[PDB]
């Protein structure tokens, strides 16, 4: 029996918590229950045993920058993650999250994550981007961004649908083991 | 049949559905058939028909004797069968029989030896708890049984919603799930193309009795967590105020479904209807 | 002192006598005598008087566990007092308090495995039978 150390930060605008408390709560899609506290845990099986495990909601404001590295030490894995439809926030990870986060913790596997996924292809938010001038970026420029760290994988999930979202939390896991 | 109370034929199919259970090593609905076979003798030594004498081994057997046997074995499967209450539960009657009837007391000794053996176990390790998921069964082409109907499925220790939802598109061809989960599809109710919906449900807590106030420890509660249970709630997610944008709770209500099934949970089938 | 109901010196006797039986290690009167001093307390969680709060050791002793200790005891004696059917008799109690009231599984499985010895005892092993004498003092 044992537990491991997971971090997650990222933008308010996006709402990790979110996908987290959602895949937690084994719900159904777009049926989940905000609540009041953050770093949600979870006792999950993976291979050979179950494992328990503890998902650190890290709100993304800049100025938490002082408490946020107070959690890093000692977690096994982290995940950097963003919003796949928000150019702002590919800026602010390229800019701001994955470089403080490679400083403070430089020797621990990490995983990059998509979000929106669905809304990576909704015609209408990539016309709303367009309109904006935003860019509905895709993956290949995210799989750049992993290379460009050698992130141990990068993944893309949608809470509405949860797609890959198991997968994303398996390979997650499967980082430690 | 038991509504036709042929019991000999009965009990033939007893025993069939205990050796699929065998195949599934599914030792506790194992147990639960075999007992409920056992639950017609009685601790009398008549063996009052031999109609309960099976093609397993033929003569005298009194009554008190197959009984035995049957209990003997219904132990070492909830043994194995990793859920130790029920165990020493039936273990406390057959000592009392082996002491009030019987007297050997060898085989008290050694009943009893099982029975600290349990109890050990039951305080020392832990037992992870089984997810529990509601099923919807929508349409017209499910069997007569099936249409329309609700079930709930007592999963693996960790099995995902997602990851039962798929083992079930395996049982079944035209797999597709509707999406308004909680309430049903009315055409769905008599269109063909079955539609089928999944979702984990709540353990609803039973009562462990007498237990209300002592300050007993978790152990025996997380067992009664979600074994020997019958109701489960679902939480509904709703919007009903203003929604105020630093605020969801303005308009959080909830929809909370309960379901009462026949039989508590474990059974002899993995799954039953909703009631 | 029964007679009395001054209970104190009353128990303070008994445990006189039960330094004479060990003296002449007569476990089932010991036994006997233990229990009749443990027949007065309750399974109750109060202690209510400190009287039968003795003098081989003084602190809070809920009933409870006064009540075990002396049944521990005389289970012992009654044990290598080679009698075993009160033995088993007082164990069945036992165990009820503990399943009931304390759910120390524990002390459960240390009993039952007793138990079990006993019976294994009873059925196995045979014990002389005692004569009895009439006496008659003229």
């Amino acid at each position: 029996m044992q537990a491991i150390k997971c971090v997650v930060v990222g933008d308010g605008a996006v709402a990790k918590t979110c996908l987290l408390i959602s895949y937690t709560t084994n719900a159904f899609p777009g049926e989940y229950i905000p609540t009041v506290f953050d770093n949600y845990s979870a006792n999950v099986m993976v291979d050979g045993k179950p494992v328990n495990l503890g998902l650190w909601d890290t709100a993304g404001q800049e100025d938490y920058d002082r408490l946020r590295p107070l959690s890093y030490p000692q977690t096994d894995v982290f995940l950097i993650c963003f919003s796949l439809v928000s150019p702002a926030s590919f800026e602010n990870v390229r800019a701001k999250w994955y470089p403080e986060v490679r400083h403070h913790c430089p020797n621990t596997p990490i995983i990059l994550v998509g979000t929106k996924l669905d809304l990576r292809d909704d015609k209408d938010t990539i016309e709303k981007l367009k309109e904006k001038k935003l860019t509905p970026i895709t993956y290949p420029q995210g799989l750049a961004m992993a290379k460009e760290i050698g992130a141990v994988k990068y993944l893309e999930c949608s809470a509405l649908t949860q797609r890959g979202l198991k997968t994303v939390f398996d390979e997650a896991i499967r980082a430690v083991l | 049949y038991k509504e036709k109370k042929r019991e000999d034929i009965y009990i033939r199919y007893l025993y069939k559905l205990r050796d699929l259970h065998r195949d599934c090593e599914n030792y506790t609905e194992a147990a639960y058939t075999l007992l409920l076979h056992a639950e017609l003798l009685q601790w009398s030594d008549k063996p009052c028909v031999p109609h309960l004498l099976q093609r397993d081994s033929y003569y005298v057997y009194t009554q008190q004797e197959l009984k035995e046997k049957l209990y003997q074995e219904i132990i070492s499967y909830f043994d194995k069968g990793k859920m130790w209450e029920k165990a020493i539960k039936l273990s406390k009657e057959l000592a009392e029989t082996y002491e009030s009837k019987v007297f050997d007391y060898e085989g008290l000794g050694n009943l009893l030896k099982k029975r600290a053996s349990f109890y050990e176990n039951i305080i020392k390790a832990m037992r992870p708890q089984p997810e529990y998921f509601a099923v919807g069964y929508y349409g017209q082409g499910f069997p007569s049984f099936l249409r329309n109907k609700i079930f709930i499925y007592r999963g693996k220790e960790y099995e995902r919603r997602e990851d039962f939802s798929l083992r079930l598109l395996t049982q079944f061809p035209n797999a597709e799930k509707m999406t308004s989960t909680t309430p049903p599809g009315e055409d769905i109710k008599s269109s063909p193309k079955q539609y089928m919906q999944c979702f984990t449900v709540k353990p609803v807590m039973s009562l462990p009795p007498s237990y209300k106030d002592k300050p007993v420890p978790e152990q025996i509660l997380n067992y009664y967590r979600a074994n020997e249970v019958q109701q489960f709630r679902y939480s509904r997610p709703f919007r009903k105020g203003e929604k105020d944008p630093d605020n969801e709770f303005a308009t959080m209500w909830i929809e909370r479904t309960t379901y009462t099934t026949a039989y508590t949970f474990p059974g002899i089938l993995k799954w039953f209807e909703v009631k």
